Parts: C-alpha cells; structure tokens; sequence
C-alpha cells in the first residue's frame, strides 16, 4: 500500500539519527560520571578548595550581617524617635 | 601568634579534615543522591511506557 | 597578631560545617524525594497496572 | 497491507525512542547540572573589594546605630524622669 512503504522509509531515518544520538548520551553518562568522580578523587586528595569556601561564606554571612543590624536599626530608630515624640512634650510645657 | 596559630591547629588538624571527609562523603552523596533521583526518574520512564497504552 | 585576628574573626562570626549540615539535611531531602517517586511510582503503577 | 501496522509499530519504536532519548538527555542534563553544581566548588581582588566594602557598610551602620540610636540611652533615662509630670 505504496505510501506505507514512503512513511517507513522516513520512519527509520530516526532510529538511525536517534540512535546516533543515544549512543552519544550514554557516552555523555559516562562522561558526567567522568567528571563527577573524578572530584570524589579531588576530594580525597586535596583540601576541598576550602579558600573559596569561607570567601563565599562569608560574602553571604557580610549581607545577612547587614540586613540584621538594619533591623537593629529600625528597631532603634524608631524606639527613639517614638519615645522623642511623646517625650519631648510629655507635660507639653510644664 | 603562636595561639592563633594553635586555634588553627586545632582547626586544622581536628575539625576541617573531619568535616571534609564528611563533605566529601556527603557530597558523594548529593551527587549520588541526585543520581538516585535519576533511578527514580527510571522508574518514571517504565511508568512512561505503561502509560503509552494508557 | 592583629591581621591575623582581623581575619580570623570572620570565622568567629561567619564555615564548612555549615556546607555539612546544608549536606546532613540534603540528602534526607533527596532521599524524601526518591522514596516519593520509587514508592510513589509504585503506587502510580500499583494503580496504573490494576487500571491497564 | 499489514504495511499500516509495521507503521505504527515503527513510528512507536521511533517515539518510544525519543522518549527515551529525552530520558537520556535529561539524564545528561541532569547530570550535566549535577557537575555543574559542583564546579562552583571544583577574583581575589572582588573578594577584597566587597567583602571590604560590605565591611564597610557594616561599620558604617555601626555608627548609624550610635545616631539611629545610642540615643536610647538617654531618651529611656528621659522616660524616667519626664514622666515625673506623673
């Protein structure tokens, strides 16, 4: 049935793209695996790049700093300001 | 300056080893971890050939 | 003495033990997560397969 | 004839197989993610150059608490005696 045999000719075009591609991908498994372990030996080896670690660490750790003591500040400035508003005039005059 | 050396030593030699050899393994276990997650991610893919007929 | 401690407080007051215990709780995470699609990909195919 | 059937069963063997293959290619894209997570662990000068300048937000807002306020100090021994209209 003519147009059957068209559609299975284009069929297996891929398949053949396909498994060229797979068999790429299960190469590329082992190559992540490859790169993966691998570190698991950098690991065993070296000193997991420590440096880095606390330097990135610590850019963190410097924003959260801040953003606690600009609470501390609101908190502060506001203590302040509210008792300065009520206080300043706490008898008005006398 | 021999002090602030000892509380390295101390780190050094006692705390960063331990707690790089428990990265190391726990990082062989988030690696390893995301991986099985790919095992289940398997099982997703045989549920996806049940699911064809479905 | 003193750049040393300038340094070193940093630490005092924010480093790998840290990465720890993201990892000690990570794994249970991904371990939560693979049991929820292994077993829970049973169940879906306990289902499925009863319903094929 | 039966050319419908080999038809089906092979586009199905080809989609059967670009499942697979999208399994595969996240399996290599998850695990491509998977290594790429862990190449940030495997420029000095920013490091100084903020964390110095974080440092010196910090201090600054060290001293922004004495006016944004050490003032509390005083102002709460203010709210001792200026509640003496009491």
């Amino acid at each position: 049935i003519k147009e059957l045999q068209e559609q299975l000719r284009n069929c297996k075009e891929q398949v053949h793209t396909q498994e060229a591609q797979l068999s790429y991908l299960k190469m590329q498994v082992s190559n992540r695996d490859g790169e993966i372990n691998r570190l698991k030996t950098r690991l065993d080896v070296g000193g997991i790049n420590m440096v880095k670690l606390v330097q990135d660490y610590n850019y963190m750790q410097q924003n959260d700093k801040i953003k606690l003591l600009n609470h501390q500040i609101d908190y502060l400035n506001k203590e302040n300001t509210e008792m300065d508003s009520i206080l300043r005039s706490k008898p008005y005059i006398a | 300056n021999q002090e602030l050396e000892q509380q390295l030593c101390i780190i050094e030699k006692s705390l960063n080893p331990l707690k790089a050899e428990n990265q190391k393994l726990m990082r062989e276990n988030n690696n390893l971890q995301s991986e099985i997650i790919l095992s289940s991610e398997n099982a997703q893919q045989k549920y996806n050939l049940l699911t064809v007929r479905l």
